[PDB]
């Protein structure tokens, strides 16, 4: 139990009633004021009886410390959070970061020696591809001092502070958990220079000298406060050392002093500020509007929104509100387009508000008991739109006819003849005749998808405790009473994986027979949800295990039949209607549902299933659980007992969120087509995230004005609204109009905000996540440095500097080594590493620089600054050694090092799930090997009737046997190996163990059950120690591979790599069908001004990429039949090729996957001639011709050896990271060349037709006849 | 001098039908358990 | 049966357009 | 219509919005002079004040002639006025 190291990272909500409960416990004052006085009378009372364990042994001890400190502070004041956030914000100690301080100043100064040169090999880069001679003045000075614009932070204090304390107490924490030892000693304060510490396992005390403030943590608050700093920090530096956010940069900071300076007074109501600038960034965007009526319409609610928190809150005053509306005014406004999405990455890094379970309840319990008047005239108008939608959905795909469709009873004439004459109809005749479908009776047309997948009930989901003990999450302590032990388990795969008869039609006919409504078991539970800036918010629903079930299957259901059916001069116009779906599931009652569940239950056969949520919920009760919040009640009662008031919420209405969201999603556009059908608009949804977008769209001539038809366009629209609110009005709805959006211009999306063909993407909110430490089970540096390299890659697609993003990289990944080695909590960091790697200076820098792939821990290659998939690994970071030894970044000997390092031991299996892996010493990721181990050791020990018979412990065996055989011939091919592997049943095992998500829980239950023994633990509770290791091992050693050289090409250093480092597995026989150039040394360029001759294309190359951009000012605006796992057969087979012989190694495998006989297997397979842009501003302009680059290699009739789309990315890369300063494009039209050279990348190879397979064919005894497991009766 | 009543009729029957498979209640079984009971046995 | 046709019309136009009142527990 | 029949769940459960004559919650008709989502129309209010003076900050005037703006801003009171000077800018800034 000691594999597992504390949390990191903030993952859970911050509830007031927790540190009241340890402060209460402690015996400490605090000024913390509670909604419920129900914990502290429960505590209270529980001291008076005298209950004590461990714990409350423990914070008597803390507390006696903290009350004995605090005599020598005569008017001390605890300052409660959120009120202590601009103090602790700004924190700093000179005595107690004494540690850390020196570690990054030393990983600092490593910086300082190879920066020079970090320079000079990005300047070398850029002046190849042809973007001049030399980077401009300013970037050179921000990349050299990169460190000291880091170190020179207004958070660079805090920083430290916040690290060491993270750090401490985590050290505390898992020192301490463990059952090792249990003599404590006592913390003592830890007197610094400014605040003194007390770092305790439950609490953190700091105490102010000068201001005498005293403030009380807890875990859950220190991660908050180490992450927020840790995020500005890191954004600061990156607005510091970029140019474009020279403005952006006095906003934001303007921003953080202005708000920073209300945590003090307002409190938490303050982020009910912070959660306005998100609709704000959108109110003040809508001030660029073409048609000046819609100006302010949303700016005028959040100007009232913001007066009227205010004004609760107390500031009755005027000049406080008027003054908070001007600096508003000064942060918001700007001119650029561009620089308006960032405000939103922002509005995070003020810290998340604590809240509470009562105001959170009452919230919802608000709107879920609340009458209504709908109107059955417009609901049945819309049924009669939903009605035709099945009726057009059917008439398709079934070449225009109703079988087994509806059968009408009194219809219009029109409307009975459709029927007879097999055509469809469109919404005119259903909305002007809905009386016609009033009774018509469909029948079962719909077949249940049953054996798909196992995704839904694998996907890991929290079950409530069943409803005769649902007081079991509250401890002992907090309560007035022994509340009932918890029986059953607390995990959908715990209860899943045991279930000796599972049956989805079992789970089916338990909501069709109607036992859910007497299920003596059922319970709902709420849960607070972690990181929401709204105290009230959100909350996630917990339903126990029959009915999570019934639920996912009813919408796997619905999601798979008719669900699909709602997929889908004169020029045309579109405006934009924007509203959020927060709050708008509570408002479905059951009679505005009952008519469109009808349906389906008519359509897939199931009497009364689809309508079971709003049957169940109206007559049972839900409560919100947090452990720390309990209820009063002085004794035990049932759930039906409980009386209507804080937590609970007895007998609601509506619905849950993401529970029927196709029903709800299928039910809502019958309305938005009859609204749109009163106006005579065409419209179009789309539900992105969190809000729902409506693109209204008329027909408009073309001969006119821009501006008359987005005024046009507009004006239709603001007609369509009232129509469409009036509609949801009478079905129950209120599309409020503060909360929602309309514009010609604009909608929100998921990738950003769309902007009238633009798109003003956040380039700072991974900038503001590359923080230390990566999530995890087991800090470890390899996974640390990957996601610090996989953000500033999103970062740089996202619109910040390629060179500046590289650096701060290397930096981040420099200083990470560091925290790793000399700044950890792991206990296996001994003095035979930490010593020689914290002496070496040199050696500790070329482990930071040296690429992952090769051996090294630097994550982001050059060639990932351009392209999106570099071509291949092992053969792009030999390019980029290359690179760094000619910039002389790192010395010559480290290539030999490189070429005669220490091979790995690996097996067969491993090359064949992992094709680009030139195999590593201690490479791996504890995590994914643990996840590995666990999914299948508790795979292969389940009684479950749907995955039986397909996890025998012998699986192992043979997949190693089956991936031999695949890979050992006289030619190795490790990427169909790998396709064949995948999409065998020996890939199937794996993609369900994957899916198989298994959490911190389910390790620790799988340790204490023995899952694992106490050899692998000791295998990997040491792994980084062993990295570090091998990497001073690699760079260590001292040899020589007289047949390697700088100029040789590095594909074939590539390929001299991997057979060297495993000719075990290869004895020289050639690995083929891997290596491809690396793109950004293969690929030179130029560019052509105004007047000027090209100079590399006249030096002999015809072989060029050809761009254009033109001048003009803008960047501101302008047998076979619906097909199966017969698919992974058919995939498999032409991966293997076209064989005389092995044809009938092919047709086995394939048998095995699905039943067929050879012959229907080769005229189903498509025999082949062989044996084997959203992102940027200036490709609007741009023009590409592919004429000149259209010479490969012979180019015959194969695919393009180099992935043709990378020379058009890289071209659109260099031009964005030209114009990515200007306003204009310039003054003459711009032309860029980008020649091509892969003259001794050609791999001199011998085209074999296929290779005789030398191995004899062994596969399972019998193919098993799971259904999940690809079908076996397909005709 | 029939059918145009019995039209009607018919029109009155269908509002009755689908008017109470939207209020739950109303009957002995008047809710909608009235589909093919299934594909498969 | 002439009178009688639109005095039973007169219903159904009448109870094509009517108003639910959804209550707001589930009890009661 | 005054006339309006009403049948709910039960039978005598729908004595909650049957008072709410006076039959059923109807919603506030949005207006072409109330502010809603559609248009813009200023009250007296200091919200539609400062909306007002956020349309003369953020358009794209000259400095002077925003600030000239502005002072005429200064002196105007009650909502008919406020609502003719806001039409009076919205006819002036796409000049
Ligand atoms: C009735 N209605 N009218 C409109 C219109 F047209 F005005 F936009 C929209 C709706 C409507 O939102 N239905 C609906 C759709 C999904 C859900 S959800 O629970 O799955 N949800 C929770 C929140 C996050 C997203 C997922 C709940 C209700
Ligand atoms: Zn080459
Ligand atoms: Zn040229």
């Amino acid at each position: 139990n000691q594999i597992l190291y504390p949390e990191v990272h903030l993952d859970s909500p911050i509830v007031t009633n927790k540190i009241v409960a340890i402060l209460e416990y402690a015996r400490v004052p605090h000024a913390y004021s509670l909604e419920d006085p129900t914990l502290c009378q429960n505590i209270k009372h529980r001291l008076k009886n005298g209950f004590s364990n461990q714990m409350i042994i423990n914070n008597v001890e803390v507390g006696n410390v903290i009350k004995s400190k605090l005599r020598s502070y005569p008017a001390h004041s605890h300052i409660p959070y959120p009120n202590c956030n601009q103090d602790l914000f700004n924190i700093e100690d000179k005595e107690s970061t004494r540690k850390i301080r020196e570690l990054l100043k030393k990983g600092n100064s490593l910086y300082s020696k190879v920066s020079d040169k970090v320079f000079q090999c990005l300047r070398d880069t850029n002046s190849r591809l042809g973007l001049g001679s030399e980077l401009r003045e300013d970037i050179k000075e921000k990349i050299i001092n990169l460190g000291v614009y880091m170190h020179s932070s207004q958070w660079f204090e805090p920083f430290l502070f916040w690290f060491t304390v993270k750090t401490e107490m985590r050290s505390v924490i898992k020192s301490q958990t463990h059952t090792c030892h249990r003599r404590r000693h006592t913390p003592v304060f830890f007197t610094g220079s400014s605040v003194e510490l007390l770092i305790s396992r439950d609490l953190v005390a700091i105490i102010s000298k000068e201001s005498q403030h005293v403030y009380y943590l807890t875990f859950e608050l220190v991660l908050m406060y180490c992450d927020v700093i840790e995020g500005r920090l890191m954004t600061e530096t990156a607005m510091t050392i970029d140019a474009r956010y020279a403005e952006l940069l006095g906003r934001v900071r303007y921003m953080w002093k202005l708000i920073d300076g209300f945590f003090p007074a307002l409190g938490n109501p303050t982020y009910q500020i912070v959660a306005m600038l998100e609709p704000l960034s959108l109110a003040y965007l809508q001030l660029r509007d073409i048609t000046v009526e819609l100006r302010g319409a949303f700016l005028n609610h959040c100007f009232t929104e913001i007066h009227d928190v205010l004004d609760q809150n107390g500031f009755s005053d005027e000049g406080t509100y008027h003054e908070l509306i001007e600096a508003l005014d000064y942060i918001f406004i700007t001119d650029d387009i561009h620089l308006t999405g960032e405000i939103f990455s922002f509005f995070r890094s003020f810290g998340h508000p604590r809240l509470e379970a009562v105001t959170a309840a009452e919230n919802v319990r608000k709107y879920m008991n609340q009458p209504k008047v709908i109107v059955y005239e417009t609901l049945m108008k819309g049924h009669a739109i939903f009605c035709g939608i099945i009726i057009n959905g059917y008439r398709d795909r079934h070449g225009g006819s109703w079988p087994p469709l509806t059968l009408p009873l009194h219809a219009a004439d029109t409307i009975r003849n459709a029927q007879a004459s097999g055509e469809g109809l469109t919404h005119e005749q259903c909305v002007d005749n809905w009386k016609s479908f009033a009774g018509v009776r469909f029948g079962c047309f719909m077949p249940l998808s049953l054996d798909s997948d196992l995704t839904m009930y694998l996907k890991d989901k929290a079950l409530a405790a069943l409803q005769r003990e649902w007081d079991s999450v509250y401890p002992k302590e907090f309560l007035r009473y022994d509340p009932p032990k918890g029986t059953g388990s607390r995990r959908l795969v715990d209860v899943f994986l045991n279930d000796s008869s599972f049956d989805p039609y079992d789970m089916i006919m338990y909501v069709v027979s109607g036992a859910y409504l007497h299920d003596p078991e059922f319970n709902l539970s709420y849960s607070l949800k972690e990181k929401e800036i709204k105290e009230t918010g959100r909350l996630f629903a917990k339903m126990t295990y029959k009915m999570r079930a019934c639920q996912v299957i009813a919408e796997n259901l619905i999601s798979n039949g008719i669900g699909k059916y709602f997929k889908d001069t004169y020029e045309t116009v579109s405006a934009f209607i924007t509203t959020d779906l927060k709050k708008y599931c509570l408002n479905w009652r059951y009679e505005t549902i009952s008519l469109f569940a009808q349906r389906l239950n008519e359509i897939y056969g199931l009497p009364s299933f689809f309508q079971w949520l709003h049957k169940r919920l109206e007559t049972s009760v839900l409560y919100v659980s947090d452990p720390h919040c309990p209820p009063d009640l002085d004794a035990h009662v049932p759930l039906c007992k409980v009386p209507n008031d804080q937590i609970f919420i007895k007998y609601p209405m509506g619905g849950i969120e993401g529970y029927c969201q196709k029903l709800w999603t299928i039910s809502t556009i019958p309305y938005l087509y009859l609204a749109a059908y009163e106006s005579g608009v065409r419209i179009a949804s789309l539900v992105q995230g969190d809000n729902q977008t409506i693109a209204v769209t008329k027909r408009v001539p073309s001969t006119w004005p821009y501006n008359l038809k987005k005024r046009e366009a507009a004006r239709v629209t603001r007609d369509y609204f009232v129509i469409l609110r009036q509609r949801l009005h009478d079905i129950g709805h209120h599309l409020k109009a503060n909360e929602t959006i309309v514009s010609s211009h604009f909608f929100v999306y998921s990738k950003g905000i769309y902007y009238d063909g633009l798109l003003v993407s956040q380039s700072l909110k991974s900038i503001a996540r590359c923080v230390f430490w990566s999530e995890t089970i087991v800090d470890e540096t390899r996974a640390a440095c990957s996601n610090i390299a996989t953000t500033m890659a999103k970062s740089i697609e996202r619109g910040y500097d390629r060179y500046l993003a590289y650096s701060l990289n290397v930096l981040k990944v420099i200083q990470q080594i560091l925290i790793s080695l000399g700044f950890t909590i792991n206990s296996t960091m001994t003095r035979d590493v930490v010593i020689p790697l914290l002496t070496n200076n040199d050696l500790l820098i070329r482990m930071a620089l040296l690429p992952a792939p090769i051996g090294g821990m630097n994550y982001l290659n050059m060639s990932r600054l351009f392209v999106r998939n570099i071509g291949d690994p092992v053969t792009s970071s030999i390019a980029d050694l290359k690179r760094m030894i000619l910039a002389s970044l790192m010395p010559e000997e480290t290539l030999h090092q490189v070429m005669t390092q220490q091979p790995g031991d690996s097996s067969f299996l491993d090359w064949a799930s992992d094709p680009y892996s030139a195999n590593l010493v201690c490479v791996q990721s504890i995590t994914r090997l643990l996840k590995n181990i666990t999914a299948r050791f508790v795979l292969i020990h389940s009684p479950n009737p749907m995955l039986k018979g397909l996890f025998h412990d012998d699986s192992k065996e043979e997949d190693e046997r089956l991936a031999a055989f695949l890979m050992d011939r006289h030619i190795i091919v490790p990427r169909a190996a790998h396709e064949i592997l995948d999409h065998s049943v020996t890939g199937a095992r794996e993609s369900i163990a994957g899916m198989l998500d298994t959490t911190k829980g389910l390790i620790r239950a799988s340790m204490r059950k023995g899952g694992l023994t106490s050899r692998v633990i000791t295998r990997l509770s040491n792994y980084d120690y062993e990295q570090f290791r091998a990497g001073m091992v690699l760079l260590t050693g001292r040899k020589r591979n007289v047949l390697i050289d700088k100029e040789s090409c590095s594909v074939q250093l590539a390929r001299a790599l991997r057979s060297h480092m495993w000719a075990r597995l290869a004895r020289g026989r050639p690995i083929y069908g891997l290596e491809v150039p690396d793109v950004l040394e293969s690929m030179r360029g130029h560019l052509i001004r105004r007047h000027e001759t090209c100079v590399i294309c006249e030096c002999g190359s015809v072989n060029y990429g050809w761009f254009f951009v033109p001048s003009g000012c803008q960047l501101d605006d302008i047998s076979r039949s619906l097909r199966s796992a017969v698919r992974i057969a058919t995939v498999y087979s032409w991966a293997y090729g076209d064989d005389d012989s092995s044809w009938n190694e092919a047709w086995l495998l394939a048998r095995q996957r699905a039943n067929v006989s050879l012959e229907e297997l080769r005229v189903i397979t498509p025999i082949s001639t062989s044996t084997n842009t959203s992102l940027v501003r200036v490709a609007r302009y741009t023009t590409i011709s592919n004429d000149n680059l259209s010479f490969v290699i012979s180019d015959k009739k194969v695919d393009t050896n180099f992935i043709y789309q990378q020379g058009m990315l890289l071209g659109l890369g260099v031009l964005e990271t030209l114009f990515r300063l200007e306003k204009d494009t310039g003054s003459s039209n711009t032309v860029l060349h980008l020649h091509v050279e892969t003259d001794c990348c050609v791999i001199p190879m011998i085209d074999h037709p296929r290779i005789p397979s030398s191995r004899k064919l062994e596969l399972r005894a019998e193919l098993c006849t799971n259904p999940l497991i690809y079908d076996n009766a397909p005709l | 001098q029939i059918n145009r009543q019995n039209i009607s009729i018919s029109t009155l029957e269908g509002h009755l039908s689908s008017i109470m498979i939207a209020i739950p209640g109303l009957g002995k079984d008047p809710n909608d358990p009235t589909a093919d009971v299934e594909l498969n046995p």
